[PDB]
DNA sequence: ATCAAAACTGTGCCGCAGTCGGCCGACCTGAGGGTCGCCGGGGTCTGCGGGGGGACCCTCTGGAAAGTGAAGGATAAGTGACGAGCGGAGACGGGATGGCGAACAGACACAAACACACAAGAGGTGAATGTTAGGACTGTTGCAGAT
DNA sequence: ATCTGCAACAGTCCTAACATTCACCTCTTGTGTGTTTGTGTCTGTTCGCCATCCCGTCTCCGCTCGTCACTTATCCTTCACTTTCCAGAGGGTCCCCCCGCAGACCCCGGCGACCCTCAGGTCGGCCGACTGCGGCACAGTTTTGAT
């Protein structure tokens, strides 16, 4: 029969791995990690806006939320430049359509 | 109209003390008066005016109540304190136990006026080092003890001997330590069990508050806590301009005065003694300066509109900008002192206009300050100019501070300006020589009146005391200006209780209370720089106009860098634009 | 004729009485004045509350007391009694803190 | 007339990663009770940035071991040579990895 | 001359000498060297760095000016080191 | 409507069952917040407060008080095995160490 | 006349389950202010580990399963081997009386 | 052979090897049994846990998802073996 | 002749080089899989066990143990040795929490 | 300073594993609209922290000196590591039975959310009201050290 | 090795912060009663994978002998931290005088969940066919260790 569908974020790494190096390919473990990677910051900074959520006294995650815990989990020039790239895609998201 | 009210509250709760141990009706209500002072009150005798209060105290005691002495410096206070003791011994034969609180910078003079005017009687004093109080401790538990002398801390760091004796009458002094309600030493003291009696003793009455509440309203007498906690507001509404302050809350202050009677007694230097000759309050007015100037703003609106309650900033640059010596190194980054650098607060070219033609006259100058940095820097320049003077502080450990008075006090002194504190000293100066004061800014309070122009105010002095104010155009320090002394002459309506809270004759709270109404219509009346004004008006006679107009003379073949340094040019637009 | 202790035992007096009693061995107020520094490097307008400079009293503290005993245990394990830089570094490089 | 069904999410930011797939997962995985607008956007441009950086950092890392594929290896090696990767996925093993080439000074003679 | 603050005591100076003493000698230590003091000093500059840090990200993310106990002990709770007492 | 007994009090617990319930229910910890989950996390909560008094009791009774301060949780935190493991990140205020002194920094027997 | 708003804490129920195991023994109140942020902080712990398994099992409901196997899970030992004798007892006594 | 050479199966070689990885030098004689002691103990932790979750789940398979979740949890993230 | 036997320590230094290079896994599969489902029937009895389960255990405590190795390291250089020793494992277990 | 093992390069070519159209399947984001809960906000009462300074009381730190116990280096006997060789043995890549439990597909009940009223448990507050821990006075002796 | 020393450890009022219990005031809020989906439950079918065998192979562990550079224990010197003592000084309280700020309550519009259809982005199994990479050979360079 038709296998359940495992979804992941195997095409979006291989998308930015050939924006960043044309001629590199990427292994299929390495693809694996990239992945658990991603889903493994992903729990970090949900659970901290939920952890900022909770302390607030709100119910609503917003971009503020993300960024605060951007900059709490992300440290030091990595953090600096992640919110560079929160606050112009938030902009962009916004103001173009 | 409730006076009559607050005479029958008067009426019933005035045996409590007496139960428990019209106005004149509960002041008035026994006769018996000895104006003969006592027989050991040895070592002199006392005015006429002191056995006037020696004699409304005694009518205090005999009425049962907590009477209040508030008259006014250099009148003998000590001495009618004691004068009352003696009699309270001899007379009165209970003869103790006696509390006295004095501040430690008067407890070496009360223990010496226990000598003079009362040997007889048993006096203890209170200092540091518990190996030496240990024996004084147990001494004190034994029960032999009259008068013992004390201060504010060993208050409550001798909590457990105050709780365990009975005293009969406590008397404690210096009450503008005492106007504050939820103090820690008013709360022992409320939970101290008062025994019968106690006494304020101050030389200033309400200053920088509302109306007498701490001690005369909730403290001294515990019945007008159950009747005034409320209308404290409606009695201090006074304070709208005709209407309120003058038409119909007129009887408000009469009613004040008439509740403020009995309960209190206040005299006048000039009015007994008259030994101080005058007192001239002049004032003039700087202006900005280049950081100082419309640039200012500037740093506020990109601050605030950053340093936390700007108000306490704001005066910084009144007083000198580059206190925070950031900026001192935009303008001298060699810190070496030099001429128009000092010299860029507006006041400063008004100092080395001064000082040095004071100096050509020879008067001696007390220069006053809030901010001690101010003072560092003043003694900067003062060494960069190289004239003499002499500093004290709140650091000076009070040996150096008791000393210091015949390092002044030379009668060959060439010291002739001399730096201080307004806060400092805590009325432990007592000094006469000097003639003139300078003020470069404005306490909160009129303590800074009645400490600081009493400094020279005092006994000893026969010059023409010429006192100057500083202030600059359009600052906050202006309000300061404004807002105390026009906001806070609320003091003019009890110095003018004095006049009849002595022998009172009974025109004064109507036509000489208008003669006082006379500054309460003056008041905004009088609402809407210069070398030879200021000249003038600093000197005193025409041989000082003699060798100001020489001075003048002698710089007139002379030119006298420029008077005040500006927004030079373009680092002062650079200079706060790049911090936040 | 003066009684002085052979060095050892007032460090092992002052071992049982500072285990036996619990305060806070920093003095207040300069702790908070280093808080107060501190916290102006990165935000220069901020305020404390009472409870908020306890907390990093018992935390840092705490945290001290708790790096001088490894510091022990790593100066016990190189054949010394006193204790030096390099047993500091290496209980934080083992625990690691540094690296 | 049926309007313009185009012009997914991540296409007006400018960005890789899936801004409806991130929304989707932090609705549904419990964090709050109801995540806002910005919110994915923002994720999804910041986990972006570290998988730009990390697969930088590896093929910097395949070209100075001549090899045009990026393998475990290769990101062991990013990763733990970045301090600031490092002290960020310093808990964290990586299979298959390896270690660094870390001798000590004092035990060569 | 005497008015600058480069002539007057740094900050970190003032967890004196006895005090890292008494907390080395509640740490278990019967002697201490000379530098540990230095030392100690250099690490609990970095810990209050730390933690202070954090606790000022949760003050700014909250809009207000007040660091609390309530943020401090979060900032220990995502620090590792747990505090109790303070705040629920 | 007749008499309610709390859920607590037909659990036979001493912590609030419904206060569980609605911390649970709000915390967003699940969609769904079963019957027996507040029941069955008030009595975990209810045993591990019993274990912790019962210690503390006992070594604020060994130091002649009769009252339980941070110093006695400290020592019956610290005392218990498992519950060192358990709580080996907490830091109690006003806590103290245990007293224990390595045998290397002891004297010696020969003076 | 502000009425002060109401923080709801654990206090009376730690001061009732210490006045069940001692009867005549009293607690200091910043004991009984660690007492409260044990209870929150065990309480945070093991629901947060019933969360996690509720994402894991794809189900979207916290039982007493769940939280039997958060106590295995965080608990150690002995203390573990209680804490789901008294927890079983507990819903069983529940479940059937009433 | 018969459960006797179980942890004994992690040989001295292996030890040494895994030694050289960590930089050692030279290696005493109860390193080996140290080690393998150490292992051991980690080894009935994360088992344990993963036992744990494949007990909740009802099911008699313990899985890569399984140990990955394990060892999060015991604070030693694995990357590389699942999602 | 002479068999070259090598200066005791340059094999220890050359291996130190290979493993470093190297990356693959150092238990054999079999001995570590007996080592696990023995532990495993501690608990169960009839468990069973994917490949990906018995490798992620296997590059789990392989990790586990290089680190545990790097301190020991640390701790026996700073004893002023190069050989290690049981107490610098029980030193490294110490100080990071593990034991006591 | 020269011979000797050996590990890194260079070459060949081969096994496999990414990768790329591709093709097509399927399910799940996008949007255009309806609707209500949330949060920013602008305003009063209230209590605490800031920012320049004073006054006063002490324990706690600080500088320095005499001394002695620990650190550390130099040497030297002791021996338990490493290295090489060689004979078996268990691990390993290959390949195939065999069976089993894990993963989907469907109906249907109980179980839980939601909404509604209430009163009874729970939180604040004086307020006695004790009352039990700190703060010292006498007194005893357990542990360390100069003759 | 007895004697002096001295500091930690107990009795005993004493005072006071501080639990502790009524008490009653709100006053929230958990509890009882009633629909309503819907999420889990049991069954029920298959097939992908895991265990279980052999099975040659072959290289790697295990032992064993040699040998030596490292661990460890003395012993000496040197110096650096400890303890005590005298003096001063900054922490610890208090007080000044004013402002500003967080917290705690009220209407009110902004926006995000909510269904509902729609199309096309992602995924997955083959299938093609493509190049990256190893795996057992086969040469030339650069460290090591003795004469
Ligand atoms: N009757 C008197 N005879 C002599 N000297 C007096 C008399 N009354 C006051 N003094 C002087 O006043 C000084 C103290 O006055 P004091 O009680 O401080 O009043 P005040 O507080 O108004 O200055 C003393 O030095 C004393 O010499």
């Amino acid at each position: 029969r038709r296998k359940t569908r495992k979804e992941s974020y195997a095409i979006y790494v291989y998308k930015v791995l050939k924006q960043v190096h044309p001629d590199t390919g990427i292994s299929s473990k390495a693809m694996s990690i990239m992945n658990s990677f991603v889903n493994d910051v992903f729990e970090r900074i949900a659970g901290e806006a939920s952890r900022l959520a909770h302390y607030n006294k709100r119910s609503t995650i917003t971009s503020r939320e993300i960024q605060t815990a951007v900059r709490l989990l992300l440290p030091g020039e990595l953090a600096k430049h992640a919110v560079s790239e929160g606050t112009k895609a938030v902009t962009k998201y916004t103001s173009a359509k | 109209l409730l006076d009559q009210t607050k005479d029958t509250r008067i009426t019933h709760l005035l045996r409590q003390t007496n139960a428990f141990l019209d106005y004149y009706n509960v002041a008035h209500r026994i006769k018996e008066d000895i104006k003969k002072q006592p027989s050991i009150l040895v070592g002199g005798t006392l005015k006429d005016y002191q056995i006037k209060g020696l004699q409304w105290m005694v009518s205090l005691f005999n009425n049962h109540l907590n009477g209040i002495l508030a008259d006014e410096m250099g009148l003998g206070k000590t001495i009618q304190t004691i004068s009352l003791l003696t009699y309270l011994y001899e007379m009165k034969n209970i003869r103790g136990p006696y509390l006295v609180i004095v501040p430690l910078s008067t407890l070496s003079n009360w223990s010496s006026e226990f000598a003079k005017w009362a040997p007889t009687l048993r006096t203890i004093s209170f200092k540091g080092s518990p190996n030496e109080r240990k024996a004084k401790q147990a001494k004190i538990r034994a029960g032999e003890f009259d008068v013992v002398l004390t201060t504010f801390e060993y208050i409550i760091k001798e909590r457990a001997l105050l709780s365990k004796v009975k005293w009969v009458h406590m008397i404690i002094d210096e009450g503008h330590r005492m106007k504050n309600a939820q103090s820690k030493l008013s709360l022992t003291l409320n939970t101290h069990y008062h025994a019968d009696y106690r006494l304020i003793l101050t030389g200033t009455p309400l200053q920088n508050n509302l109306p007498e509440l701490w001690a005369l309203l909730n403290f001294v007498l515990p019945k007008i806590f159950n009747s005034v906690k409320s209308f404290d507001e409606w009695f201090n509404t006074p304070f709208d301009k005709i209407e309120l302050s003058e038409e119909e809350t007129l009887l408000v202050i009469r009613r004040l005065h008439k509740v403020l009677r009995p309960f209190l007694l206040r005299r006048l230097k000039k009015d007994v003694e008259k030994e101080l000759p005058d007192k001239v309050e002049k004032v003039v007015k700087c202006k900005m300066s280049a950081l100082q100037q419309i640039m200012y703003q500037q740093m506020l609106k990109y601050r605030r509109l950053g340093f936390n309650n700007q108000i306490m900033q704001l005066k910084k640059i009144c007083n000198h900008p580059f206190v925070f010596e950031e900026v001192e190194d935009q303008i001298n980054p060699t810190r070496e002192t030099n001429d128009d650098i000092w010299r860029v607060a507006g006041k400063f070219e008004l100092l080395d206009r001064i000082l040095p033609k004071l100096k050509a006259t020879g008067h001696r100058v007390l220069i006053f300050f809030q901010m001690t940095q101010i003072m560092d820097i003043m003694e900067d320049f003062l060494r960069y100019i190289n004239i003499k003077y002499l500093r004290l502080d709140g650091h000076t450990k009070s040996d150096e501070r008791s000393e210091l008075l015949r390092l002044f006090n030379a009668p060959d002194s060439e010291y002739l300006c001399f730096i201080l504190s307004t806060r400092a000293g805590g009325l432990g100066l007592n000094l006469q020589t000097a003639d003139t004061v300078i003020i470069f800014d404005t306490d909160w309070n009129p303590h800074q009146d009645l400490q600081a122009q009493d400094r020279a105010h005092r006994i000893g002095q026969k010059n023409e005391v010429r006192i100057l104010r500083l202030i600059t155009t359009n600052s906050v320090e202006e309000v300061i200006l404004e807002r105390a002394y026009k906001k806070l002459d609320i003091d003019g309506k009890v110095i003018q209780a004095g006049k009849f809270d002595n022998k009172s004759t009974s025109e004064e709270q109507e036509a000489l209370l208008r003669s006082l109404l006379d500054a309460e219509e003056e008041r905004r009346k009088k609402r809407e720089l210069k070398d030879s004004e200021i000249n003038e008006i600093l000197a005193r006679n025409d041989e000082e106009m003699a060798v100001l107009t020489r001075m003048d003379e002698d710089r007139s073949k002379k030119e006298e860098k420029s008077r005040l340094l500006e927004k030079k040019r373009e680092e002062s637009e650079s200079a706060a634009v790049y911090n936040g | 004729k003066p009684h002085r202790y052979r060095p050892g035992t007032v460090a092992l007096r002052e071992i049982r009485r500072y285990q036996k009693s619990t305060e806070l061995l920093i003095r207040k107020l300069p702790f908070q004045r280093l808080v107060r520094e501190i916290a102006q490097d990165f935000k220069t307008d901020l305020r404390f509350q009472s409870s908020a400079v306890m907390a990093l009293q018992e935390a840092s503290e705490a945290y001290l007391v708790a790096l001088f005993e490894d510091t022990n245990l790593a100066a016990i394990h190189a054949k010394r009694v006193t204790i030096m830089p390099k047993d500091i570094q290496l209980a934080r490089r083992i625990r690691g803190e540094r690296a | 007339k049926t309007r313009a069904k185009a012009k997914t999410r991540s296409s007006r930011a400018g960005l890789q990663f899936p801004v409806g797939r991130v929304h989707r997962l932090l609705r549904k995985g419990n964090y709050a009770e109801r995540v806002g607008a910005g919110a994915p956007v923002y994720l999804a441009a910041v986990l972006e940035y570290l998988t730009a950086e990390i697969l930088e950092l590896a093929g910097n890392a395949a070209r100075d071991n001549k090899k045009t594929r990026i393998i475990p290896r290769h990101l062991q090696l990013a990763v733990r040579n970045d301090e600031e990767l490092n002290k960020l996925l310093g808990r964290v093993t990586i299979a298959q990895g390896g270690v660094l080439p870390n001798i000590q000074s004092v035990l060569l003679p | 001359a005497k008015r600058h603050r480069k002539v007057l005591r740094d900050n970190i100076q003032g967890i004196t000498k006895p005090a890292i003493r008494r907390l080395a000698r509640r740490g278990g230590v019967k002697r201490i060297s000379g530098l540990i003091y230095e030392e100690t000093r250099g690490v609990l500059k970095v810990f209050l760095e730390n933690v202070i840090r954090d606790a000022v990200t949760y003050t700014e993310h909250a809009k207000r000016k007040t660091v609390t106990a309530m943020d401090v002990v979060y900032a220990l709770k995502r620090q590792g080191r747990t505090l109790y007492g303070f705040g629920g």
